[PDB]
């Protein structure tokens, strides 16, 4: 009965086309952001999405009741009555609110004047990846926030609580990564027409390598070591060192066509194409050095160094030449 | 008659404000007809699910004196009266039906009590925990709350037949079974305010009817068909050879399958644990031939193919005794 | 002139949330469907697609007319100030109304008082299925509509013509690749809920999946790559680089044609028909190269008989794997076809 | 062979220009007509790419008509209002328009060329 | 002048009742069509259904909308198209349709001093196309687009193709991915009907498979692995791992084509002319392998208690009879 | 403060935004200039890509002019809507989305003197047309047209507001390329005609090279040295026969293996392009050396190759020492040939 009296007196006469303080000072706008989740990291089409509570805090002394002590919680669709920033995301490629049941959205009140305006946003943000250190690559992705059509001399952004603005990172739980931090950068876009708001929130990504290491490095390493067999075979022995070798040479190739149809498609050379390569190699050159030791034997024979003194060799330079490529490779990329 | 009822509970009535605003909380009563579980989508974490979401709360401002005891509407009036802002929590993606008319439903009685309900699809959030897969066992949730009311304006209550179900064959889970159903309440303290909040627990477990045929039994085979070597002579060295490193390629191969309907989570799963040991086994086959080969020809040892029929068999049958009482029973 | 009147007259006084005849008696909803297309049936989402004109007719006393007219076409936006039944899809997941190039429903009012309301839709409806017996598997997808707000007190939904005629399905309108719509049956009855007791139309579309596909690409090759086991019992027992190739070659066939198999498959996890033949298959190309393994460790002499000492005599156990082997396959295959063909 | 081949021209005081071209549809490709000048360069007179878009330049803005008869893929150039500096060699040209479409670099099949002569 | 106009157009629509079509007592109002094509993509196999993006042109003439002292056809703004009657047509096979909104609403209303009316529309219509497969790759499509009027019959409204033959345009223009549209026909008829006749226009095309990359990837490797498996009959019969070897190699080659290019084909569940030249080929490297076991059984197991001719004759009916089976294959589908 | 309410209220007093500027007048002329914030992904399977812009557009509506304290007005996107405004669409525009999160991002301007500013963000996806036959060593121009949907060459023209070169301005992290290296971009201008009339376009090209260098690890250093692998049976004794014959059949099943899994990681296309002749070359050289060892062995008289300690023994085959010499060869300049074709390009 008297709030219905007070509320509809404030809505009557109101402006929505005029910010408040519209000739004076700019209206502080405080955001802070909840993260529901993350997920559908895409390598292939370089963006991220998020579910948030987007919340923002501003003064409408237009807005200010006296007599009640409350906080008054109104209806969503009294937000279109209302003035609201022009907050857009600048990075984001494809945003919307829920609406079940409801639209999902709050307008509060506050006796001073004090509005609070909370969103639950999905929005797909664009994010640079560089992948030329995949698997073993960490990613920092960011979401810039700003006011389309209102310079600093009319808004001003700002986190509300500080570093502790963001909230919820601490529980997010990516099958494939792992927030190591994120930050917060509050900063004016300076131009030639006049200083822009700009809020952003970044998180670094580090991608785990352990889905890898059982998928992809420990499975090469197997078949290249099983490669080395032959040189213990004697050289008498063609029909299995040839079988051998061989068969090496397809499942390596098995595992990199298996790899390709897995992974996502970032058509340029990773981390991850360089060790599969050297791995092929090495099972394509453990095949050549029989070949080099049957021409010596049989080809070269009648005609007439040694032929067991080319296996021996081999039986030190292949484990060694492979450890130190393994030696430099993980080196390189830690 | 009706026309005239309907006119006047509309007239001098303001739904931007909930009704007892600044009295009492306003007490609603939930239930939850579950009309299917759709299929969970594992590789987003993710589940399907279609209800019908029933809300029951007392609205004064709306008692009307006639002969009618209850007015049955459509969802002409759902937009004039004012309705619980229930949003699901956890959900990715959610959607109303609307063919072929908006599918609502608002009935009043004449001492002010309604009933709302509605046809919802929800794509619900569930963070599944993989490290017993295929073994493995889940209660994905389902969480509602009021966006905007705290805890001292908007009571959630469930009502005595809360959850129901209907056939549970109906259901889309092609790789799950219902096994059991929960449902709490509790308060969530957030930055707006304290909110009440109610949650739904489905339990689910996965069917080893499918990786045991696919997965389970050839990679055992292939295991005991890389044994065969051991009581081929150790003269057929292309026999061996060929033996050994085809069931290699092979075991590569079925290893493949071990990560197919699953996200790239970066622990060892149960599944992965046996192929790669599987693979190991194979693996070792050959190293066992390519020792024995080199120390009779190239250059105890001489009996390693006797120990290997024995050793061989015990250890893979050791370690399924160790990683079928792990998983089925502790 | 005078049909413009006569349009402007009729939502004098109507309250289009009521429903006609409220208080008096029970509105009488006459529905048939003209499926112009049954549209293609997704096996991995258990959903099929239709599109179809819903035609639904009831009678409202509020809109009766007198005039030269007999038909009033009604315009869209009129249309939507009218009541019309609320009725919705049980099974449906997300249904399309068409709006191209213009919102495609049509509202008929004769003097009589009679409506007729004809809309095209594109209904996604679920269709469970219990894929045991796959590839060689029938279904009876079903629709099911009735009225959301309203009980059998209140709205109730007969079919137009008989049951067998008003549900009709266009010569070619057929959009199956894996199935063949065998039929349809028609029928109605009611189901009760926690708010009352409503009037449910039904209708079952029968399907039947086309088997030929799946013998040529996964029966075949799985039955002639058993039969290449089989085969190499036919070998000399001194060829042990042979055999053993070809016992495990087999062996790598049928792991590739396995695991292309499940891949057509939609993800079960359970066994269907299908797993069970590979399965089996999988048994008996792994005990040829099993039963190798004993015949090669009884073998004596590593040369194998001359054109022209003594040799090796043919093994006993060849001999009779030359004959089990073939006729337990073929004793599976008579078991294995008629368990499925008799369902 | 892909080849341009051009027709039309001649001794003209109207004149119409065709470019036949063989061996390749140039369905998908810009195909464009240029002018050389005795020993000063190559012009870009017009073009049309697949969505019918006719560009030409400024000298010839609103004199020259390029159409292009996509079934029988050919390229026709419509001449009035001829000038004595327009007296010069007329190709045919058709190209992916890599790196501008007006650039004569950016154009790999070239006709054999049509030799117009203007007198008044 | 600009004043003069104004008050030309709130005449036009003043007092006009879009409830009512042009003529409502009188003949029916015909409707002149054409079609602009912008594009073509995404013909499924699949689905059974194709998109396409067309500029979608209606003319007709509205004695309501007839003005005089203006000599300029008067565009006016997309928004009009809502205080209008328009025709309500529909696309019977569309699948999923929509308008372009992108900056506004892509639609368009000129009206002419005569009271013609155009109407034009971008529309991009996903519409469903019944295939048969049988023959696939070697096969031909026939795609349609069927146009009708939902609520008015031969009686209310007329369709023709505006310009004849000359109606849709931008056809020639198209480049499909693995089709080539062969030709395009117009067709005006009239659904009879026990209650009447009802309007119908129908666009169709033929397209032409493309059949450069079938032969490249799944036929001509296909050719060489049935030839290869030939080779062990030039090998001698006690050559058993040298022939067991190729023989079983090549059954498992075959394998590999006929399971991946399963997965890479569009999923088409019933026998097409690709399956059976796949399926002969496989029967092929079958009986190859098989040939052998029978030489090697003749001369080991029935030999104590020639085989020269086995293989002698294995020599010729085998590349004979393949050739052959090419001979009546191609000629069947083509 | 009331004065600006009162310039708002007294503004669309009369107005018909149904009319363009200067109707049965003049031309309307319209100055635009696009701002590229991101060049979205290329999907060479759909032949399209994405583009992320603000899209601007300014033109002179004397009907519009106000006099006041002000010299520039901030509309309300409410009051944007009821004011007249180019119907500027996409010519080869598939599926864009004019960004309304959280509030309409549309900003409509007017100064004085009448000039209107419109600005937009605008997320718009185009089909790019590409020729694959050099895959993957081809190079593309992805066009953006933009013109008047409903307005002939007499009622609205577009003009870019600067040089045509500097109007479209393209971020400095603006690329989001994996597989493709943004060259740059040509601006210019034409007109079309359709069945409707004479219609201004506004095209602008990106040029775009696709990247080679993943191709030639994952699929052409493979081809090459399974190739070579074949012909290194070439080097075996002929009497090694099982050796040989298992070594020619796995590199046939290799090269397989390797063909299937390249044409993968290229769109659906039905014709041929570079990449497949390459792989069709190399299948023929590796079926080609496990023909030539049939016609070795085919001579091979007798089954025991030499020994170290020395009868008479078989002869190194003539056959394989010419393949020795004309696999490597011909192998050799098939590859001089074929990079020479298309990097030429
Ligand atoms: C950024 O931009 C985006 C857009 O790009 C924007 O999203 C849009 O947001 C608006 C709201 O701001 C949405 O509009 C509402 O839509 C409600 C229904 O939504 C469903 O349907 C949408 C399509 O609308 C058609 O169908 C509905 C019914 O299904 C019908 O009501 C409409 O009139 C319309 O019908 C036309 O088309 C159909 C065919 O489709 C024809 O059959 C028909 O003949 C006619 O031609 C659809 O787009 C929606 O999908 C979207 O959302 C879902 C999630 O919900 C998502 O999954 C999808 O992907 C997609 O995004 C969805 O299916 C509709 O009920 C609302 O109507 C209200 O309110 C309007 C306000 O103007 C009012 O005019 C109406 O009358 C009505 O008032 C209520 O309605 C109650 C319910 O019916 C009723 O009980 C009340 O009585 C009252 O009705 C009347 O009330 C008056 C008194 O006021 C009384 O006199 C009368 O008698 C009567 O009782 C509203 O239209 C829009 O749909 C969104 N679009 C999209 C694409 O999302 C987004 O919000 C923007 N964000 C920001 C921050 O700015
Ligand atoms: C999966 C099979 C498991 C079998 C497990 C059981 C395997 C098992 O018991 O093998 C022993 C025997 C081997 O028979 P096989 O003919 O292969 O071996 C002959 C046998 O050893 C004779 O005794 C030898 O004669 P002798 O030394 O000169 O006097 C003869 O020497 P040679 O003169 O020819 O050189 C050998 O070749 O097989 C059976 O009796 C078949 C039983 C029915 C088997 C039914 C199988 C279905
Ligand atoms: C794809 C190849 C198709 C080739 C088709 C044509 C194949 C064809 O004609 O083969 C026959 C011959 C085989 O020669 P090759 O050296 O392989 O075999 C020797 C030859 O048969 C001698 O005649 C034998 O000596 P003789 O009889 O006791 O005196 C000798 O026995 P031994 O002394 O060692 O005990 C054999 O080893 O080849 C050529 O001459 C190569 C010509 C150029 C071929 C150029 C091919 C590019
Ligand atoms: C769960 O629901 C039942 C009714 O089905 C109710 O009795 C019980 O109190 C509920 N539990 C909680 C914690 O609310
Ligand atoms: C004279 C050598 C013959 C070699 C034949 C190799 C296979 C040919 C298949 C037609």
């Amino acid at each position: 009965s008297f709030v219905k009296e007070t509320v509809d007196k404030l809505l009557k006469g109101y402006d929505i086309r005029l910010r408040p303080d519209f000739g004076g000072p700019p209206v502080c706008v405080g955001m802070n952001i909840d993260i529901a989740s993350i997920d559908m990291v895409s390598e292939v089409n370089m963006d991220y999405t998020l579910t948030m509570y987007f919340q923002q805090y501003w003064r409408d002394k237009r807005l200010a009741y006296s007599g009640i002590p409350l906080n008054l919680t109104l209806d969503n669709r009294v937000a279109d009555q209302l003035w609201v920033p022009d907050t857009y995301f600048l990075n984001d490629k494809k945003s919307f609110v829920h609406g079940v049941t409801v639209k999902n959205r709050m307008i509060r009140l506050h006796p001073d004047g004090t509005v609070l305006y909370g969103l639950r946003i999905t929005t797909t943000a664009a994010c640079m990846m560089d992948l030329r250190r995949y698997p073993l690559d960490e990613q920092n992705c960011t979401l810039e926030i700003e006011s389309y059509g209102y310079t600093t001399d009319d808004i001003e952004f700002y986190w509300r609580g500080g570093d502790k603005a963001v909230t919820g990172v601490e529980r997010i739980e990516l099958p494939q990564f792992s927030i190591v931090e994120h930050r917060l950068v509050s900063r004016n876009v300076v131009f030639a027409t006049g200083a822009y708001p700009r809020l952003s929130l970044s998180f670094r990504l580090k991608r785990n390598i352990g889905y890898f290491i059982l998928q992809t490095y420990m499975p090469s390493i197997l078949i290249t070591i099983l490669s080395w067999v032959s040189f213990w075979i004697n050289y008498d022995a063609s029909a299995a060192r040839v079988a051998l070798g061989i068969t090496t040479v397809l499942t390596m190739t098995t595992i990199n066509t298996h790899l390709r149809e897995t992974l996502p498609k970032i058509p340029y050379v990773k981390a991850i194409d360089m060790y599969l390569m050297g791995c092929f190699v090495f099972v394509f050159l453990a095949l050549l050095e029989y070949a080099f030791v049957n021409y010596i034997f049989f080809g070269r024979g009648p005609q007439r160094t040694d032929v067991n003194a080319i296996d021996r060799w081999s039986r030190i330079v292949f484990p060694f030449t492979f450890s130190l490529f393994n030696l430099v490779y993980w080196l390189y990329y830690v | 008659d009706v026309t005239v009822i309907l006119n006047n509970l509309l007239e001098g009535y303001d739904n931007k404000l909930r009704p007892d605003i600044g009295v009492k909380p306003t007490l609603i009563h939930t239930d939850m007809y579950v009309n299917s579980i759709g299929p969970v989508n594992a590789i987003n974490m993710e589940y399907t699910i279609d209800i019908f979401f029933a809300q029951t709360w007392y609205d004064r401002r709306l008692k009307f004196n006639s002969t009618i005891k209850v007015l049955r509407l459509n969802s002409n009036m759902v937009g004039k009266i004012w309705i619980p802002d229930t949003f699901f929590r956890n959900s990715k993606k959610a959607d109303a039906h609307w063919i072929t008319t908006p599918n609502r439903m608002l009935r009043i009685w004449n001492d002010g009590r309604v009933l709302y309900t509605l046809r919802l699809t929800i794509d619900a959030e569930c963070q599944l925990q993989l490290h017993n897969f295929p073994m493995d066992e889940h209660s994905c949730p389902l969480e509602f709350s009021s966006y905007g009311y705290p805890r001292e304006e908007i009571v959630y209550q469930w009502k005595r037949s809360s959850v129901e179900v209907g056939d549970t064959r109906s259901w889309r889970l092609y790789q799950f079974s219902f096994v059991g159903l929960r449902n709490t309440t509790e308060v969530v303290k957030t930055t707006s305010g304290d909110y009440v909040v109610m949650s739904v627990y489905f339990d689910l477990s996965r069917r080893m009817g499918y990786f045991t045929i696919q997965t389970y039994i050839p990679c055992t085979l292939i295991v005991v068909l890389s044994w065969v070597s051991f009581w081929i002579n150790k003269d057929a060295v292309p026999a061996r050879t060929s033996l050994g490193i085809t069931t290699v390629l092979t075991m590569t191969t079925l290893s493949t399958i071990a990560r197919k309907s699953l996200p790239k989570v970066s622990y060892v799963t149960a599944m992965d644990l046996f192929v790669s040991v599987c693979f190991i086994f194979v693996f070792s086959a050959l190293v066992e031939y390519g020792t024995l080969h080199y120390f009779v020809s190239n250059r105890r040892i001489a009996k390693m193919d006797s120990y290997a029929r024995i050793f061989f068999p015990t250890a893979f049958c050791l370690f399924n005794l160790v990683y079928w009482v792990s998983y089925l029973y502790l | 002139t005078v049909f413009t009147r006569i349009l402007d007259r009729l939502l004098d006084g109507y309250d289009n949330r009521l429903r006609p005849g409220l208080g008096e008696r029970v509105t009488e909803v006459k529905t048939d469907i003209f499926v112009t297309s049954f549209g293609p049936v997704s096996d991995h989402d258990m959903e099929y697609t239709i599109d179809v004109f819903f035609r639904q007719s009831w009678k409202d006393e509020r809109l009766k007319f007198k005039g030269p007219m007999t038909v009033l076409r009604l315009n869209n936006l009129m249309a939507s100030k009218i009541w019309t039944p609320d009725t919705f899809f049980h099974n449906g997941k997300k249904s399309v109304a068409h709006n191209m190039t213009m919102p495609n429903k049509l509202l008929r009012i004769t003097e009589d008082g009679t409506l007729l309301y004809t809309m095209r839709l594109t209904v996604r409806a679920e269709c469970p299925m219990h894929l045991e017996d796959f590839p060689m598997d029938a279904h009876a997808c079903p629709l099911k509509f009735g009225s959301y707000a309203y009980t059998r007190a209140e709205v109730v939904y007969e079919w137009t013509r008989e049951p067998a005629r008003s549900v009709v399905v266009a010569e070619d309108g057929s959009r199956l690749n894996q199935y063949d719509l065998l039929g349809q049956t028609v029928d109605s009855g009611i189901v009760q809920s926690s708010t009352g007791e409503y009037v449910v139309m039904t209708t079952h579309f029968h399907l039947k999946r086309k088997i030929g596909y799946f013998v040529i690409q996964t029966y075949l090759p799985c039955i002639m790559t058993v039969i290449l086991s089989q085969v190499s019992f036919w070998l000399n027992r001194e060829s042990v680089p042979a055999r053993t190739v070809f016992g495990v070659t087999t062996v790598l066939t049928m792991t590739t044609l396995s695991i292309s198999a499940r891949n057509s498959l939609p993800k079960v996890a359970y066994a269907t028909a299908m797993d069970w033949f590979i399965a089996v298959c999988y048994a008996f190309v792994f005990s040829a190269l099993i039963e190798f393994a004993t015949v090669n460790y009884f073998t004596k002499r590593g040369y194998a008989w001359d054109g022209k000492k003594t040799f090796n005599s043919v093994s006993k156990i060849d001999r009779l794997s030359r004959i089990a082997f073939p006729l337990l396959f073929g004793i599976f295959n008579l078991v294995y076809w008629a368990t499925y063909l008799n369902r | 062979q892909v080849q341009l081949q051009e027709s039309g021209g001649g001794l003209v005081q109207s004149l119409r220009v065709s470019c036949a071209a063989s061996g390749r549809t140039f369905t998908t490709y810009i195909m464009a007509w240029f002018r050389q000048a005795p020993g000063k360069e190559r012009e870009f007179l017009a073009a049309m790419d697949q969505g019918r878009i006719q560009y030409y330049g400024d000298s010839v803005r609103g004199r020259f008509t390029i159409s292009r008869d996509y079934a029988k893929n050919s390229v026709d150039l419509q001449l009035d209002g001829l000038r004595p500096e327009d007296t010069a060699v007329y190709y045919c040209a058709a190209g992916a328009g890599f790196w501008g479409l007006r650039t004569a670099s950016s154009y790999h099949y070239w006709g054999q060329g049509t030799q117009v002569t203007v007198s008044s």
